[PDB]
C-alpha cells in the first residue's frame, strides 16, 4: 500500500543514509534479494531497535505482503514508520493548530465531517464517504462524528 | 485502509491546512499593508503653511499615541491569551497525561534474556 | 547494571520483598523474609557455609536449617535480621542500593508508626539511601491498576487493610482493617492436611505447605455446591508431589484453606469476610462516594491469584449491595505485584519528586521524621 | 508607558524641513504600529481559537 | 463574540444562579449558587484537584465537599465566592468576557445594601464592566409576566418578596419581607424524613433532599384531606432512588413539606403564611388599588413550581378577599427563570438606556453610586 512510498517522503536522510550502511551486511555470501523472514528477527534486532521474538514473527506475517520473504526500501521505511512512527515529523501540534483553524474555516475546536469535506474539497481531493470516515475516525478518536483539535494532533502528529 | 489510506489522506489534508495557513498568514501580510495605508491616513506635507504643518505634528504625536495605544490593547489581549492558554493548557496536560503518563513508560524487557 | 540514580522501590512483609528499581513495571528479583539458621551440629570442616542464610539461600538450604521470618503482621519485629536480607538484595542481587539511590518504602495506612520510624532510621544509616518515602500499599495499587478511585483491598502475608479511596483521597473513617491474610490461610491448610495424615510443623514441611496453597488452591465463586462435588468425589482431588518423591493428595482442602477470606471464624477470627469487610468501607463513606467505590472493588496484594476470587467477591458484594447499583470488580495480572508496581510508579512520577525526604531533613528531624513528612 | 510610546515631537519652533521631518517621522512610527496591531489582532484570532480548542478538548478530557 | 454589545444577564438567588445574554429568551446556563470545598485528606499524587469548585463542578465532585452557599436569604456575604462562580459562568459556559459588555444583576430592594453595593464593585473592578445595573425582581417578574400591576410572588430558595407594584410604580409601604423559604422547606424534610428512618443530616444529604422536593413534592389546594388519605395510605407514596441505589418513599411528608408556606409554624417561625402576607400587601394598598392586585397576584421566583399552588394561593387569598370580586392568579412557565428573563427585558429596552451605571460614573462615585442610579 502507498504507506510505503509515504514513509519514503515521511522518513528523514540522516536515517536512510545509516539504514543503508547497516543494510551492507545482510549479505551471507552472494546475494542478490534472497533476503529470508527467519532472519526477519535478526534484522529487526540489527537496526537500532530492542524487538521481540512475538513481532518478529507477526512482522514476518504483518510484512511479506508479497508474500516472498522480501522487503522493498519502500516497504522498508513503511514498516519502520507504521510502527515506529519515523513519520514526517509532524511538524508540530501549535503550528498544526493554526492548520486546525484554517481546518475549522467554522472556527470549530474540531474537524467535523463537513469540515473534514470541505478542506479535503480544497485539496480537490473528492470525498468518499470512506475518505472522510476514514479520516474521521482515524483523527475522531473520541468517535464524536469529528475530529477535535488534540484528536487531529494524534491524527495528523507523524504527518506532513 | 491500512495507515496508508488514513494517514495519507490527513497527509493531504495536513498539506492543504498548510497551504490554507500560508494563506491565513498572507492574509495577515496583506490585510496588515493595507491597515498600515488606512489606519495610519498619509500626509499631504506637499505645499502646505506653518500651523497647518504644526497641528499635523500634534496630530501625528496624538495618532503615534493612538496608535501605541490600540497595540498594547491587542497586545495584552494576546497576552491574556497566551495566560488562559497556559490554563486550558495545563488543563489538558494533566488530563491526558492522566490517561497516558502513568501507562507512559517502557519496562520488563530482559525477562526475555536473564 | 543501571545507569542512573533512579529511586528503588521494595515491598517488605512477612512473606516475601519485591524489590527492583523504580521505572520498570516488575521487581527485577524477589527476596524472602527469610534469615536461615543451622539447627544441626557441623562435623566436617572445609565445607563453606554460613552462619546465617538469607532470602534464596536461606531457601536452598533450608533441609538443616530453621527458617524465620523478621515481619509479623507488617510490623518488622528483628530488624537486624532484614538489614542482611537489605544488604544481600541490594549489593548481591537487585546490584543497586540506597547508598546511590533515593528509595521508597510501600506500608498500610494504620501500620504502627514505629515500624516506619525503624525503617526510616535503617534506610537513612545503614545503607545512607539520600532521601525517602513510604507510600501507601492502597495508592501504590490504584496507580498500577490505572485508577483514582476503590476500595483496595491489599491482601497482605499477615494483615489486610482494606482501604477506600476517592479521587485520590483517603476515606479513613470507612477502613476495615481485618487481622486475616496469606499466612493465616496457610495455617488453617496445615491443620487440614493434618487432619488427613500429613503434618506440617518443621520448617521443611511448613514451606512446603505454603507452596502447596499456592499452586493447588483456590476460592470458587460457590463455596456449597464446590464441596458437595468436592467431598463425595476422587475427581476434585489433585496430588502434589513433595520433595522426596511422596505425594499429597488433598479434595476439598484446596478450597477450603483460602474459604477462611470469606469465613475468618475458620481460624478463630471473629469476622464476616473480606466481602463484607470490603461492604463496610463502601457502605460507610456518604452516598455520593457510594456509586464509585462500588463500580471500583480492587484486589490487589496476594491470595488475589486464587482461581474464582473476582467472581466470589463481586457476587458477594452485589448481594449484599442496594439493587440497581453496579458492582464491579478490578483483578489485573498486575496481582501480587502491583503494590511493588505502584511503588515504581510513584517514585517515579513529576509530581512526586518534591514529596522526597532528603538526606537534610533526616538529619535535622531525625528518624520519626517519616511520621510528617509521609503520612 | 504610553506617553513614552508616543513621541513628543518638536512642533512649534522649527523650520519647514525638519517639521515635515517630525511629521513624515511619527506617521511612518503610527503606519508600522498599525502592522503590529494587525499582527498582534491576527495572532489574537489564532490564539482565542486556540483557546476555544483547549476547552473543547478538556471537554474531551473531562 | 455577539452580533451586538448586548447586556449579560445573571440572576443570583440564593438557591440557583441563572446566566445568559440579554434579548434572549432563556439563561444559557444554571449554576447551584454553590463553592464547594474538600473535606478530606489527599493520598495520591498528581491528582490535579482544586482548592475550591464551583457550580455545577461543585456539585459533580459534592462526594468529598463541603457545600457552601455565599448568598444568604438574598444577600452575598461572601463575595469571593461570588466573584469565581461568575468567572466561570462568563468564560465557561457563556464563553463571553463582561468587558465588552454591561451586566444586570438582580436583588429584592429589601436587600440590606451590602448586596447591590458589592454586586455593583465586583463586575466593576474584578470584571471590568464597562457599565452595571441591579434590578429589581418584582420589575423583571412583571415584565416576563406580561403585566405592568400586580403582586409578585417570588417565593424561591431565599426570601419571599411579595412586593405590589401599581401601574409600573412600587407601593413600598406594603412589601413584606417573609423570612419563609424553599430553603426552610428543605429543612423541614430533611426532619421529617429522619422520623421515617431516612436521617438526612449532611451536606450530600441536603443536597438530595433538595432533590426529592423539587421532584415529588406537592401543595395541594386541600391539604387536610390529602394528609388525612395519604397519611393513612401507602397508594399516595411516591418511591425516590437515593444516589446510592436505596429506596425512600415518601407520603403526607411529600406536601407536609409545602404546606409550610401556608403552615410557617411547622419550622418555628411566627408568620400567618404566604397566602394571608399577599393579601396584607393588596389590603395595604388603597383602595381603588386592591381590586387590581387581588386580579392579578403573580407568581415568580420558586417554590411556585408545587402542583395544587396556583389554585391553593387563589382559594386562600378568597377565602380572605371580600365577595363580588374575582380573585386571581397568574402563573406563567417563566416561573423561576422569571427573573432572569424579565432582566434580558430589561437590559435591552430603549427607555433603560439611561440607567445604566457606566465604568466612569462608577469610580468616580465609587460603589455607593449604586444608590443614585439604579433605584
Amino acid at each position: 500500500d502507498d504507506i510505503y512510498k509515504a514513509a519514503v517522503e515521511q522518513l528523514t536522510e540522516e536515517q536512510k543514509n545509516e539504514f543503508k550502511a547497516a543494510f551492507d551486511i545482510f549479505v551471507l555470501g552472494a546475494e542478490d534479494g534472497c533476503i529470508s523472514t527467519k532472519e526477519l528477527g535478526k534484522v529487526m534486532r540489527m537496526l537500532g531497535q530492542n524487538p521481540t521474538p512475538e513481532e518478529l514473527q507477526e512482522m514476518i506475517d504483518e510484512v511479506d505482503e508479497d508474500g516472498s520473504g522480501t522487503v522493498d526500501f519502500d516497504e522498508f521505511l513503511v514498516m519502520m514508520v507504521r510502527c515506529m512512527k519515523d513519520d514526517s515529523k509532524g511538524k508540530s501540534e501549535e503550528e498544526l493548530s493554526d492548520l486546525f483553524r484554517m481546518f475549522d474555516k467554522n472556527a470549530d475546536g474540531y474537524i467535523d465531517l463537513d469540515e473534514l469535506k470541505i478542506m479535503l474539497q480544497a485539496t480537490g481531493e473528492t470525498i468518499t464517504e470512506d475518505d472522510i470516515e476514514e479520516l474521521m475516525k482515524d483523527g475522531d478518536k473520541n468517535n464524536d462524528g469529528r475530529i477535535d483539535y488534540d484528536e487531529f494532533l494524534e491524527f495528523m502528529k507523524g504527518v506532513e | 485502509i491500512s495507515a496508508s489510506r488514513k494517514l495519507q489522506l490527513k497527509t493531504l489534508l495536513l498539506q492543504i491546512a498548510k497551504q490554507e495557513l500560508e494563506r491565513e498568514a498572507e492574509e495577515r501580510r496583506g490585510e496588515k499593508g493595507r491597515a498600515l495605508s488606512t489606519r495610519c491616513q498619509p500626509l499631504e506635507l506637499a505645499g502646505l503653511g506653518f500651523a497647518e504643518l504644526q497641528d499635523l505634528c500634534r496630530q501625528l504625536h496624538a495618532r503615534v499615541d493612538k496608535v501605541d495605544e490600540e497595540r498594547y490593547d491587542i497586545e495584552a489581549k494576546v497576552t491574556k491569551n497566551i495566560t488562559e492558554i497556559a490554563d486550558l493548557t495545563q488543563k489538558i496536560f494533566d488530563l491526558r497525561g492522566k490517561f497516558k503518563r502513568p501507562t507512559l513508560r517502557r519496562v520488563r524487557i530482559s525477562a526475555d534474556a536473564m | 547494571d543501571e545507569d542512573e540514580t533512579t529511586a528503588l522501590v521494595c515491598d517488605n512483609g512477612s512473606g516475601l520483598v519485591k524489590a527492583g528499581f523504580a521505572g520498570d513495571d516488575a521487581p527485577r528479583a524477589v527476596f524472602p523474609s527469610i534469615v536461615g539458621r543451622p539447627r544441626h551440629q557441623g562435623v566436617m570442616v572445609g565445607m563453606g557455609q554460613k552462619d546465617s542464610y538469607v532470602g534464596d539461600e536461606a531457601q536452598s538450604k533450608r533441609g538443616i536449617l530453621t527458617l524465620k521470618y523478621p515481619i509479623e503482621h507488617g510490623i518488622i519485629t528483628n530488624w537486624d535480621d532484614m538489614e542482611k536480607i537489605w544488604h544481600h538484595t541490594f549489593y548481591n542481587e537487585l546490584r543497586v542500593a540506597p547508598e546511590e539511590h533515593p528509595t521508597l518504602l510501600t506500608e498500610a495506612p494504620l501500620n504502627p508508626k514505629a515500624n516506619r520510624e525503624k525503617m526510616t532510621q535503617i534506610m537513612f544509616e545503614t545503607f545512607n539511601v539520600p532521601a525517602m518515602y513510604v507510600a501507601i500499599q492502597a495508592v501504590l495499587s490504584l496507580y498500577a491498576s490505572g485508577r483514582t478511585t476503590g476500595i483496595v483491598l491489599d491482601s497482605g502475608d499477615g494483615v489486610t487493610h482494606n482501604v477506600p479511596i476517592y479521587e485520590g483521597y483517603a476515606l479513613p473513617h470507612a477502613i476495615m482493617r481485618l487481622d486475616l491474610a496469606g499466612r493465616d490461610l496457610t495455617d488453617y491448610l496445615m491443620k487440614i492436611l493434618t487432619e488427613r495424615g500429613y503434618s506440617f510443623v518443621t520448617t521443611a514441611e511448613r514451606e512446603i505447605v505454603r507452596d502447596i496453597k499456592e499452586k493447588l488452591c483456590y476460592v470458587a465463586l460457590d463455596f456449597e455446591n464446590e464441596m458437595a462435588t468436592a467431598a463425595s468425589s476422587s475427581s476434585l482431588e489433585k496430588s502434589y508431589e513433595l520433595p522426596d518423591g511422596q505425594v499429597i493428595t488433598i479434595g476439598n482442602e484446596r478450597f477450603r484453606c483460602p474459604e477462611t477470606l470469606f469465613q475468618p471464624s475458620f481460624i478463630g477470627m471473629e469476622s464476616a469476610g473480606i466481602h463484607e469487610t470490603t461492604y463496610n468501607s463502601i457502605m460507610k463513606c456518604d452516598i455520593d462516594i457510594r456509586k464509585d467505590l462500588y463500580a471500583n472493588n480492587v484486589m490487589s496484594g496476594g491470595t488475589t491469584m486464587y482461581p474464582g476470587i473476582a467472581d466470589r467477591m463481586q457476587k458477594e458484594i452485589t448481594a449484599l449491595a442496594p439493587s440497581t447499583m453496579k458492582i464491579k470488580i478490578i483483578a489485573p495480572p498486575e496481582r501480587k505485584y502491583s503494590v511493588w508496581i505502584g511503588g515504581s510508579i510513584l517514585a517515579s512520577l513529576s509530581t512526586f519528586q518534591q514529596m522526597w525526604i532528603t538526606k537534610q531533613e533526616y538529619d535535622e528531624a531525625g528518624p520519626s521524621i517519616v511520621h510528617r513528612k509521609c503520612f | 508607558i504610553l506617553a513614552e510610546r508616543r513621541k513628543v515631537l518638536a512642533i512649534d519652533h522649527l523650520n519647514e524641513d525638519q517639521l515635515r521631518e517630525k511629521a513624515k517621522e511619527l506617521w511612518q512610527s503610527i503606519y508600522n504600529l498599525e502592522a503590529e496591531k494587525f499582527d498582534l489582532q491576527e495572532k489574537f484570532k489564532q490564539q482565542k481559537y486556540e483557546i476555544n480548542v483547549l476547552r473543547n478538548r478538556i471537554n474531551d478530557n473531562q
